[PDB]
């Protein structure tokens, strides 16, 4: 049978005399048995759960520990490791932050070296937890955690594996293909304004690895929570190999793995990070290591891929939105670091470097052992009609306090290059350019925002970020295949030039709208800009039913808003006499010989008469949720086209469901419809499919329809970027200034 | 060789009872008393309820005329959070009283 330890050639390190001696490893899992036959040097077992037992009822803490330090049957990486078992999970894998906070302090008290956290949570706004991890990593604890098991959807990462100072581990299979369950994508703390860092850090085997059983023997399990302890074993084994233990800190340990990984062919860096773990090569890097700063990723190449996706999906051109790469800094010289001066952009004039301007933002102090360097790339005017490659490098300098051996007391220093390579093309025509609205998205963790498809009981939150690179990745790829250049809007509507973009695409928006934004948007549309609005469900009655008890905080949670903030869109859409209803609809249907599925979307309450409205029959999902009764509604207006009467005006397309372009649980894809609607908005061509259809009906006039209203006492203002926290009848803040960059 | 609060982002507290910026910390683990940035038993940022806004100020005030006890006590614990995911008093999260 398989042996994961031997597959990574850990026995080659065993023959050299390294077996994990004196390494204090803490396993935060469901506990361990009292006299398990597979383990030596289990120095302590403690219980931080409300259950009164230290034994492993589920056997997950036993499997995890055995993968790290088992000596019998299915062997472990570090047999001689000094195991510390802290039971923080119940037999059904429930946990609370207060348990973690108390346990984390004890790990600091016991001066642990390697800590493994196999089970993570989507929440990263839990400041008490996030601060403790920083305090823990500041005390020289190497933390390893799984990125999650919610793949192949993007934007499905878990905390604290998504922190800069933690090693986030993914899962591959024994054929080196990425495991379907492994979480993927960029982090989403930085949205909408910024961009997410690259995760996972590295991947390892997480499919059918064999580990210890509760009483004995060995058994198979799959997951990234299986892949995480494989790295914790390798990390524990590597820490024992180092002759000079002082060199080992969270930054240096992570640098070793990063630089020794092997790149999976045909996979991008937001699925595999730097590649698959290589235990032997990592040992060599530590054997010849010197305290230094490094960057993850080590270089920028928006041209050669699939490794560098999405940056290779479309080139840059003059007038396009800035390209941002949030690069992580790991400082192995100290817990506290500093960036000596402004980073230096050095274009290669022989290779058209001057056609690029690069801007920088960075951390005031690098702490703990890490920080960030966000680089913004834009094309200058001279290249507006040029096609080719632009190249150069960036230099940064990191400084940290004097090392102990240095009696001089001088600051440590490290200098790092960052090559940059970009493909520039002439600015495309407006008709081919699509702007993507990200600013008006609201998401969990910060607050409770309900799911989009109410049949998906298993996932009650909207937490994937709603990004063209996370859960709209398949929509994004199809548009590129059709020739459309999609760009993201991370700032209010008052911060983009409408004349550059032919279509503005708002999909499933939750945020309120500034009055200044509405006025600005109206003028832009009157000047030839197009609006495409894909919405989702909203109902004050259904929201009060979707209420559920949040066990992790011990408190009832009410929906801050519905699928989409219909009242906010209506305040925007009033300037053209358009609006949405608060109905619920689901069901299958056909348009132009294409099967379609309506997930939970709303309907068009009001529309101008001159427009084209196609209507369909659906089941009333609102009645089911409220009263579990069944009904069918004929002639529901779900799609509406319109052309602004003013000469050279824009177009407004309305569609009531956001789920046919979302990857979360897609049943059928409506990309054929998006293509037809972009053809109409980008060229005014009304397709025969949506004009000769027998589903056409007179546009609704809105007579007698009750307008959707904001829920009474809803706490959306606590998390909105637009609204002041007035605790009642919230009002928009002053319009914030548009972001600006200091180009080098 | 003084023991020190290893984790401080900006400040460090030594077992003698001083608070000093990282730049003024000696390679022996002690705060440089000869520099004015070093303050003795500085309870700045601390309220009458025994709670402080910075870990190092808490540790220093705990040693007012015991180091491991002060180091452990000043840390945020389960008693510093409400509903598991929010601090009771974010401005004064560290308490020695
Ligand atoms: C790249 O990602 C990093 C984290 O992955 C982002 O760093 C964060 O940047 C924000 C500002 O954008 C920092 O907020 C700070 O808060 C207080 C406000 O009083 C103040 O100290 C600063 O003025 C600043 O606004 C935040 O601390 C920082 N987080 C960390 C962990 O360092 C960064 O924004 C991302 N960059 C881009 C371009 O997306
Ligand atoms: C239904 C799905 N969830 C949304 C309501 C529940 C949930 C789960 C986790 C968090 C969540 O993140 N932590 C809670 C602690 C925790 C509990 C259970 C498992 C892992 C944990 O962490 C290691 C912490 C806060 C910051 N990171 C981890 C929060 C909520
Ligand atoms: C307060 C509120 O949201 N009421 C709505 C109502 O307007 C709508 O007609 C009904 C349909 O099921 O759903 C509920
Ligand atoms: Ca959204």
């Amino acid at each position: 049978p398989r042996q994961v330890a031997q597959t990574l050639q850990a026995d080659v390190l065993w023959q050299m005399g390294y077996t994990g001696a004196n390494v204090r490893v803490a396993v935060f899992d469901t506990g361990l048995s009292e006299k398990h036959p597979h383990f030596k040097n289990v120095k302590e077992r403690t219980n931080w759960t409300n259950e009164r037992t230290l034994d492993d009822g589920l056997g997950h803490g036993t499997f995890v520990a055995g993968v790290i330090a088992s000596m019998r049957e299915c062997q472990g990486f570090a047999p001689d490791a000094e195991l510390h078992i802290f039971r923080v999970f119940t037999n059904n894998q429930v946990s609370y932050t207060s348990w973690f906070l108390d346990a984390f302090n004890y790990a600091i008290l016991k001066k642990i070296d390697v800590l493994n956290l196999s089970i993570g949570g989507p929440d990263f706004m839990d400041h008490p937890f996030v601060d403790k991890v920083w305090e823990l990593t500041a005390n020289n604890v190497i933390m390893v955690s799984a990125i999650g098991n919610d793949g192949p959807l993007y934007g499905t990462l878990n905390n604290p594996a998504d922190q800069m100072d933690v090693i986030g581990v993914g899962g591959i299979d024994f054929e080196d293909n990425i495991a379907r369950f492994s979480s993927r994508g960029m982090t989403t703390w930085e949205l909408p304004g910024g961009y997410g860092r690259m995760k996972p850090d590295i991947v390892t085997y997480g499919a059918g690895v064999r580990g210890s059983g509760v009483k004995g023997g060995c058994r198979a399990l799959s997951g990234t929570s299986v892949a995480s302890p494989v790295v914790a074993g390798a990390v524990t084994l590597l820490v024992s190999t180092v002759q000079k233990r002082e060199l080992v800190n969270p930054a240096s340990m992570k640098q070793a793995l990063i630089a020794s990984a092997r790149r999976l062919p045909g996979v991008n860096m937001f699925e595999q990070g730097h590649g698959k773990l290589d235990l032997l090569r990592a040992y060599q890097i530590l054997n010849s290591y010197k305290p230094q700063a490094s960057l993850s990723p080590s270089y920028i190449d928006l041209t050669e891929c699939p490794y560098m996706w999405p940056y290779c999906s479309q080139p840059i051109y003059y007038g396009g939105m800035p390209t941002v790469v949030n690069v992580t800094i790991l400082n192995g010289m100290g817990v506290t670091g500093r960036i000596v001066d402004k980073p230096d952009w050095q274009p290669y004039l022989p290779q058209n470097g001057d056609n690029i301007e690069v801007a920088f933002s960075y951390s005031s102090v690098l702490w703990p052992w890490s920080g960030y360097l966000a680089i913004s790339i834009s094309v200058t005017k001279k290249a507006a009609s040029w096609e080719g490659i632009a190249q150069g490098h960036v230099m940064i300098t990191v400084a940290s306090p004097a090392e102990t051996e240095s009696k001089n007391g001088a600051e440590q220093t490290s200098t790092v290059k960052l090559p940059i390579k970009v493909k520039i093309i002439p600015t495309p025509p407006r008709s081919k350019r699509v702007l993507w609205d990200q600013y008006h998205n609201l998401r969990y963790p910060p607050g409770y925002f309900p799911r989009d498809n109410l049949r998906m009981k298993n996932d009650p939150l909207d937490w994937n970020g709603d990004h063209i690179h996370t859960n709209f990745r398949d929509m994004y790829q199809h548009l590129r295949s059709m020739g459309y250049f999609v760009e993201v809007l991370g700032a209010p509507f008052t911060c983009f030039d409408a004349s550059q973009y032919g279509t503005l695409l708002m999909v499933d928006s939750e945020e309120e709208y500034f009055p200044e934004e509405i006025a600005k948007l109206r003028r832009d549309v009157d000047n030839g800009l197009s609006l495409v609005i894909f919405s989702d469900w909203y109902n004050t009655s259904v929201m009060r039913k979707v209420k559920f008890y949040d066990e992790n905080t011990r408190q009832w949670w009410m929906p801050d808003t519905g699928g989409a903030n219909i009242p906010a869109l209506n305040e925007l859409l009033s300037v053209w006499n358009m609006g949405f209803s608060d109905g619920l609809y689901e069901g299958e249907f056909t348009l132009a010989n294409h099967d379609m599925y309506y997930a939970s979307g709303c309907s068009i309450a009001k529309f101008p008469e001159d427009g084209v409205v196609i209507t369909q029959t659906f089941k009333d999902q609102g009645l089911e949720v409220l009263k579990q009764e069944t009904a069918v509604v004929e002639n529901v207006p779900i799609l509406g086209l319109y052309q602004i009467p003013a000469e050279g005006g824009g177009r407004i397309v309305l569609y009531g469901d956001s789920n046919c372009l979302d990857d979360s649980h897609r049943q059928k894809d409506c990309f054929w419809l998006l293509d037809a609607l972009l053809q109409y908005t980008s060229y005014g061509v009304t397709p025969p499919s949506l004009s000769h259809s027998g589903n056409r009906q007179r546009p609704p006039s809105g007579a007698g329809s009750v307008t959707p209203e904001r829920m009474e006492g809803n706490h959306l203002h606590r998390y909105s970027k637009v609204l002041e926290a007035h605790l009642g009848d919230p009002k928009p803040r002053p319009l914030p200034a548009c972001p600006r960059l200091s180009w080098a | 060789q003084c023991r020190n609060s290893i984790q401080g982002k900006h400040l460090i507290t030594d077992e003698l009872g001083y608070v000093c910026e990282r730049k003024d910390l000696l390679v022996n683990g002690c705060c440089n008393v000869n520099v004015p940035s070093t303050k003795q038993y500085c309870c700045d940022g601390c309220w009458p309820n025994g709670c402080c806004s910075a870990y190092e100020y808490c540790v220093s005030c705990c040693l007012q005329p015991h180091f491991e006890l002060c180091l452990a006590k000043c840390r945020t614990s389960s008693q510093s959070v409400q509903h598991e995911n929010t601090y009771r008093d974010p401005i004064a999260k560290y308490c020695y009283g």
